[PDB]
């Protein structure tokens, strides 16, 4: 009946000023990219953008925020 | 007076080496025991000695 | 007449450990050289006790290393001490080199000494590569492949010699067998070369740190400098313990612990830290033969340092510009190593090329012109007309 | 024994250095003086004087190469950061 | 300053207690 | 080289046994082995360590014999030459379910699975990066990346593509207590277990290191003192140059 | 006469030294069984389109890439002035969709 | 002064090989001892070249020797040379000792 500890930590630090800023940035990238694929001529476009940079920025922030406060919760 | 200590220990090299070796032996043993004890009690419940008792029921 | 100086087997040891008038103003670098000697001897001893329990076949070389790791009582200490003592030996040898270059021990009356030494240097690099092949992890196999194939740059007939040294058309039993046998052989040749090194040293003492005549006063070897060696060797023992127990896998790279697989290679393959400086200059210039020749040319341009340092005043203890340039050169060397470690992309090819240029330039042309300027300034400052 | 080549340093008594007269040395023996004299005063004061004397010779090269390293790292980071289609191509070649 | 005048070692000389125990 | 193919740097977790004096919490290996056997059964190997070393570090004794009575290891030939199989003992290694190498590429739908017995020594950031990789997977792949069908994504792996079927769920192991069914627990236990199996020699290594450090520091200080002592016989000397009479 | 005798000794000694050195050096060369020039076969029925298949042979890996027709077009459209070593696509290929190409870096 | 007595690395070889006042009446046994030493060095060389192609296990040690004697180019010469060079080394060793006993070399000076 206990939720995963690191998942709860990620949810808790996601609702933060920097966290909300980064998640909004990532979702804006995602909506732009989805608009990009829904355009025709994507198969032969020979160059495709990706939001891996935003994803990695967000993941790095969450990791450097949750790292020193996980094992204490670990039983 | 320290004159007695000097003339009984450090005047003669044979007794000096004998004492240094005996002290080395006793020091080695007691030092090993002390270090093992400190490293042991420093980790309560992290060493198998108490886990083997906890599992027993 | 005192028995210490009469019996031949002891009259030899007297003149080298018991009575050798070292100069008065010694600092810790020659004690560091003694540290290096003791590092060599402990490396030899632990190597013997290592090979006492080491197999040789290609299929049973990695298993032999895990066996020395765990299934032998008090054995992991042996393996870690071997590896980390080797790395520390190379670092201390580099610092021995840099000391020698700074203080001007390479002045003419010791050119034979300095040449013999650089021969030990090249031999030791070869030994390190040989042993690293002896491990035969994952990237050591590729390193052996590349360094064996290096000789294929030889004009005309290049394939026959590499195939001969490489034991066939594939890395197999003769390859590692010969590599291990030669690795187990060579350090005794190093021992012979270093007894020659001592012989050549004893002819004219050791240089002062001041770069001036030391024949004026000297103090006896034993009971004074033996303890200067003892303190530094105790420091070495404690730092090696710190690196062998608490922090084992830092100096090396965590890739050797993989079974050999000549089908897949990781994108990050680099030598151990003490071969990065030459690897950088190898990957710098865009050619095969040019790089192969320019490595040994780096060694040769080390060689050419004497009869090039044309300062009438020995050493760099009283030349602000010369010592500043030496520091720019040593930081150059470390930068070269580190850029070699990093991947090659757009902002790095130019960086490395400029680095090699300033490196070889310091050897060739920086020393003479700067030295001449120092000499002429020294003359002009203290003369009226 | 077989005579050997000329040497710039002899042994005791025939050491080879220039002959001198009037120089007087001294000593006080190790046992008659405290082994640790100054220990702290000389430690701190001489350490700071020495570090002051040669500060710049190690400061300047380190700063120069640190500046190079920082510039290289930052440009490499900018290269592969939403710039692989408009800057990477025009400089890779 | 004649040679017999030993320079002042008083800064480094051990205190006025000889050294018959320092050997120990 | 871009960060995509370089992998995120591992966050510096404040690990339990990452300390100068701390030892392995092998109150947790006792369940790390349990979870490893329960979940990673027919996928990886761990084919290097012998059962005669788990006793006295994790388990008591008779349990390893009771487990070894479950595997067979092809004993020496009989009188008639027909090979036979006999139950294992305290001189055998754990058998990786894939026989030699081929079933590995046959079943994983991919590459060979590395022998875990030394895996957490052969990756940069060894102690972590396996907890990171086992729990760092996202539920949905990042938008704008195309991957081969049937494979899975992992932002922490160089290249961001791994064939790890994410079997690290909850309500699966239930060790003996109320502690599992949270994906952090099994990952943490397996991480410590593997960090042990790479060197089941940490405890005595740390003890010996402490002894050596203390002895060497004491000897260092003594040597510093003695050097200050016998060197004082020359450091305090003086010179009074009295020029000679100019007669020649 | 005396110098002729000394020269005869030197000639015999040189021939012998050459023979002995050749023996010792040829001791380290490739043995016989290592010269087993292995031969392998590869199944091309189940190879994926955009995948690389590697088979070990003769001590070296060999890539087998089933190149797409678009990749064929890209290869044959490669300018010949930008190649350090001029080698046409047709020469190195027998089956246009298949590139049975050795994988060892002929660099080093 | 001649270069043969100036360079230390060569001064040593001079003092032991190039110029060393051996006595006039020497018979062939001193040469017997020098031959002994040269047998040692050839034994060492061929031993190294032997070990470069020798395994070290116990299930794979006999196979190694049969391999070196049968299936390597110009190999059996190496193995027989090591063995019979050792045997001749012991022959000459005993001969050197017997000479020492006979001619009074074991007496006080040495
Ligand atoms: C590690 C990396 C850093 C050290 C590098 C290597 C240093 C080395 O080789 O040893 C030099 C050694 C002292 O040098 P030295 O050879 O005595 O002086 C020659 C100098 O060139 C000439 O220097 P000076 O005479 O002007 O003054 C040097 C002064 C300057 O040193 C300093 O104060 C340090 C300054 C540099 C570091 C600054 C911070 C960084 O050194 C000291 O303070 C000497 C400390 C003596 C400790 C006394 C021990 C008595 C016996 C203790 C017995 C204990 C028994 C244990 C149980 C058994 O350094 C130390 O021992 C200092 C570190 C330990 C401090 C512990 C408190
Ligand atoms: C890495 C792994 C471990 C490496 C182990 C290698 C063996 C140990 C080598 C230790 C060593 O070089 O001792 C020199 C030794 C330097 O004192 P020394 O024995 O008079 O050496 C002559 C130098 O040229 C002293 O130069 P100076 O008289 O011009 O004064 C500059 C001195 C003064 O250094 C400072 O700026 C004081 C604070 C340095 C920290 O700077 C150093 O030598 C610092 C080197 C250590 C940092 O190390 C110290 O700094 C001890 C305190 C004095
Ligand atoms: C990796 C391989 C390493 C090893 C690689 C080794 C490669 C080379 C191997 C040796 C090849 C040559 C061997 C034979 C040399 C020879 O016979 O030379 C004899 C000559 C005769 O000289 P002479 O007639 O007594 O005196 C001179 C008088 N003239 C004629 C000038 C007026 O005198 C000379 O030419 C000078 C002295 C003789 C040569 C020195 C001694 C040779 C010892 C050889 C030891 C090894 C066998
Ligand atoms: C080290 C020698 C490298 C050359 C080599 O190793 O060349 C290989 C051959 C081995 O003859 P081979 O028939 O086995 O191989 C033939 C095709 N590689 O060496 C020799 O003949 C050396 C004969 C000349 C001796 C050179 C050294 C003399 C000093
Ligand atoms: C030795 C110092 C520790 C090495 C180390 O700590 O690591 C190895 C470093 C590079 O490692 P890295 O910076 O590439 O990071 C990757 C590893 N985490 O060697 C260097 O290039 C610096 C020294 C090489 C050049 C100077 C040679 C000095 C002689
Ligand atoms: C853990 C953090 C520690 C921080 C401090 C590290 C050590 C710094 C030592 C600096 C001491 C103050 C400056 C020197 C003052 C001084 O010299 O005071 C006098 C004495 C020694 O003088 P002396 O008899 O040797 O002079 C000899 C000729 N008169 O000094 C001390 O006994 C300091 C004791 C406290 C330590
Ligand atoms: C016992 C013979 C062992 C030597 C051997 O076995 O050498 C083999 C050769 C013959 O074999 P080969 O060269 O004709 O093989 C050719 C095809 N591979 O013997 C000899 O010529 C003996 C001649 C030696 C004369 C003395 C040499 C002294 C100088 C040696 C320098 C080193
Ligand atoms: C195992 C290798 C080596 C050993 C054992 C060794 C040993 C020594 C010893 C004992 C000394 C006397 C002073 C001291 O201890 O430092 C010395 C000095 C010296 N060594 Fe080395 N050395 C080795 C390698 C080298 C190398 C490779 C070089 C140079 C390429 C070199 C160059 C020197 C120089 C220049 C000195 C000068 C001392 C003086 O000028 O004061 N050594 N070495
Ligand atoms: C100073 C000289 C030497 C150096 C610098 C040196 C260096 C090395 C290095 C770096 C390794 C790789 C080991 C590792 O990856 O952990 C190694 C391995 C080895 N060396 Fe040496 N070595 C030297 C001399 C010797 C000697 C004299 C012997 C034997 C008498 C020896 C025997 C071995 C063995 C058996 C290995 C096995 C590989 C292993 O188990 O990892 N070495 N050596
Ligand atoms: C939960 C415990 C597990 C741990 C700690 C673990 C650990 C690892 C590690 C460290 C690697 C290599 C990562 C690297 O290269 O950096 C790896 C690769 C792999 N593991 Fe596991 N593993 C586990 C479970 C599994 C399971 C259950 C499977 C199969 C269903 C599996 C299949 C594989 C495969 C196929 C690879 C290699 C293929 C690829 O690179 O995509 N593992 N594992
Ligand atoms: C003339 O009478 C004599 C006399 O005969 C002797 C022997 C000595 C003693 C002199 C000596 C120098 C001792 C002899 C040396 C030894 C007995 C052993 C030392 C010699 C060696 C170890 C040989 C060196 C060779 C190697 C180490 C192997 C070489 C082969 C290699 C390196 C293979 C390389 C691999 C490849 C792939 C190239 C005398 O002093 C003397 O005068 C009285
Ligand atoms: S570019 Fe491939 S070996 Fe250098």
């Amino acid at each position: 009946e206990v939720t995963d500890q690191l998942e709860d930590l990620r949810e808790h630090f996601k609702n933060t000023e920097e966290g909300k800023a980064l998640v909004h940035h990532y979702e804006e990238c995602a909506e732009r990219v989805k608009i990009q694929q829904q355009q025709p001529g994507y198969a032969d476009l020979e160059h495709k953008e990706d939001c891996v940079e935003e994803f990695f920025h967000l993941q790095h922030y969450l990791d450097t925020a949750t790292a020193p406060r996980l094992f204490d919760k670990l039983k | 007076s320290f004159s007695s200590l000097y003339k009984t220990f450090f005047k003669r090299n044979a007794v000096f080496v004998g004492t240094i070796f005996a002290g080395a032996f006793v020091f080695q043993t007691v030092f090993d025991t002390a270090i093992t004890s400190w490293y042991e009690n420093h980790n309560k419940g992290k060493l198998w000695k108490d886990v083997k008792a906890r599992i027993a029921a | 007449m005192a028995f210490r100086k009469s019996n031949v087997y002891l009259s030899l040891v007297n003149s080298y450990i018991i009575d050798s008038p070292q100069p008065s103003s010694i600092n810790y670098w020659w004690n560091m050289g003694s540290l290096l000697g003791l590092c060599l001897v402990i490396q030899i001893v632990t190597g013997i006790f290592m090979a006492m329990h080491y197999s040789s076949n290609i299929e049973l070389a990695f298993s032999s290393v895990e066996h020395i790791m765990r299934d032998v009582h008090n054995g992991y200490i042996l393996r870690y001490l071997h590896a980390n003592g080797a790395s520390f030996f190379f670092m201390v040898m580099f610092m021995h080199m840099a000391k020698g270059l700074y203080y001007g021990s390479y002045r003419s009356p010791r050119v034979t000494l300095w040449n013999v030494g650089v021969i030990i240097f090249i031999l030791t690099i070869a030994t390190a590569f040989l042993g690293y092949c002896c491990v035969y992890g994952q990237m050591s196999h590729w390193g052996a492949t590349v360094i064996t194939n290096l000789f294929s740059a030889i004009p005309f007939v290049g394939n026959d010699i590499v195939s001969w040294l490489w034991g066939g058309f594939s890395v197999s039993n003769p390859t590692i067998q010969r590599f291990f046998a030669l690795h187990y052989l060579v350090p005794f040749i190093i021992a012979a070369m270093v007894i020659m090194h001592l012989m050549a040293l004893h002819i004219h003492g050791s240089s002062n740190p001041l770069g001036i005549t030391g024949n004026l006063d000297r103090i006896p070897m034993h009971s004074y400098f033996i303890f200067k060696d003892l303190v530094t060797v105790f420091l070495f023992m404690l730092i090696l313990a710190l690196f062998v127990f608490y922090s084992p896998n830092t100096l090396g790279h965590p890739d050797n612990y993989i079974p050999g697989n000549p089908l897949v290679t990781p994108a990050s393959i680099v030598p151990e830290w003490y071969l990065l400086p030459f690897y950088a200059i190898l990957r710098s210039i865009p050619d095969k033969l040019l790089g192969v020749i320019t490595m040994f040319a780096a060694i040769l341009v080390l060689l050419v340092l004497p009869f090039t340092d044309r300062s009438v005043v020995r050493g760099n203890t009283f030349k602000v510009l010369s010592k500043f340039f030496f520091f720019i050169f040593v930081f150059n060397f470390v930068l070269l190593g580190q850029i070699g470690a990093c991947h090659v992309e757009v902002p790095y090819v130019l960086m490395g090329q400029i680095a090699t240029f300033i490196y070889f330039a310091y050897f060739l042309i920086i020393v003479p012109v700067i030295s001449t300027i120092e000499n002429v300034l020294f003359y002009i400052g203290r003369v009226n007309k | 024994g077989p005579p050997s080549g000329k040497t710039y340093m002899g042994w005791w008594g025939h050491m080879g250095g220039p002959k001198q007269k009037g120089i007087t040395s001294y000593a006080v023996s190790p046992y008659a003086q405290k082994p640790l004299q100054g220990i702290f005063h000389n430690a701190v004061f001489n350490s700071f004087r020495r570090f002051k004397s040669q500060f710049l010779y190690v400061l300047i090269p380190a700063g120069i190469y640190w500046y190079w390293w920082k510039n290289g790292n930052e440009y490499n980071e900018f290269l592969y950061s939403k710039a692989g289609r408009e800057e990477l191509e025009r400089v890779n070649v | 300053k004649s040679t017999y005048r030993t320079p002042n070692f008083d800064d480094v000389l051990k205190e006025n207690n000889d050294a018959d125990k320092g050997r120990s | 080289m871009t960060a995509a193919e370089h992998g995120l740097h591992a966050p510096a977790y404040a690990w339990s046994h990452n300390g100068p004096f701390e030892t392995f919490d092998h109150a947790s290996i006792r369940r790390g082995y349990q979870v490893y056997r329960e979940v990673c059964a027919a996928c990886h190997s761990l084919d290097r360590v012998a059962w005669r070393t788990l006793v006295g570090v994790s388990h008591t004794n008779e349990e390893v014999r009771n487990m070894a009575e479950e595997f067979e290891y092809d004993d020496e030939p009989d009188e008639q030459g027909n090979p036979k199989k006999r139950p294992g003992k305290l001189s055998d290694y754990i058998p990786g379910p894939y026989p030699n190498e081929q079933a590995a590429r046959a079943a994983n739908q991919g590459a060979l699975p590395p022998d875990l017995s030394l895996i957490v020594k052969a990756r940069h950031g060894g102690c972590d990066y396996i907890f990171s990789l086992l729990t760092g997977y996202p539920d949905e792949p990042p938008a704008g990346v195309a991957l081969p069908p049937g494979s899975n994504y992992n932002p922490y792996f160089p290249g961001g593509s791994i064939a790890m079927a994410r079997v690290l769920f909850d309500d699966m192991v239930e060790y003996e207590d109320g502690t599992p069914a949270t994906t952090s627990q099994m990952a943490k236990d397996v991480t410590t277990f593997l960090n042990w199996c790479a060197e089941p020699e940490h405890d005595e290594r740390k003890r010996l290191g402490l002894k050596t450090v203390i002895i060497l520091s004491s000897l260092y200080l003594l040597s510093i003192w003695v050097k200050k002592f016998k060197w004082a016989g020359i450091k305090t000397r003086k010179f009074v140059f009295n020029p000679p009479k100019p007669r020649k | 006469y005396a110098y002729f005798m000394v020269g005869a000794m030197g000639l015999l000694s040189s021939a012998g030294a050459k023979s002995t050195v050749e023996t010792f050096i040829s001791s380290m060369t490739a043995t016989a069984d290592v010269l087993a020039m292995a031969k392998v076969e590869v199944n091309l029925a189940a190879i994926p389109l955009g995948k690389n298949v590697v088979v070990k042979w003769q001590g070296k890996p060999v890539f087998i890439r089933h190149r797409t027709p678009h990749e064929i077009q890209e290869a044959n459209s490669v300018d010949m002035s930008a190649l350090k070593d001029p080698q046409t696509d047709a020469d190195r290929v027998k089956d246009p969709q298949w590139l049975i190409m050795l994988g060892i870096c002929t660099h080093l």
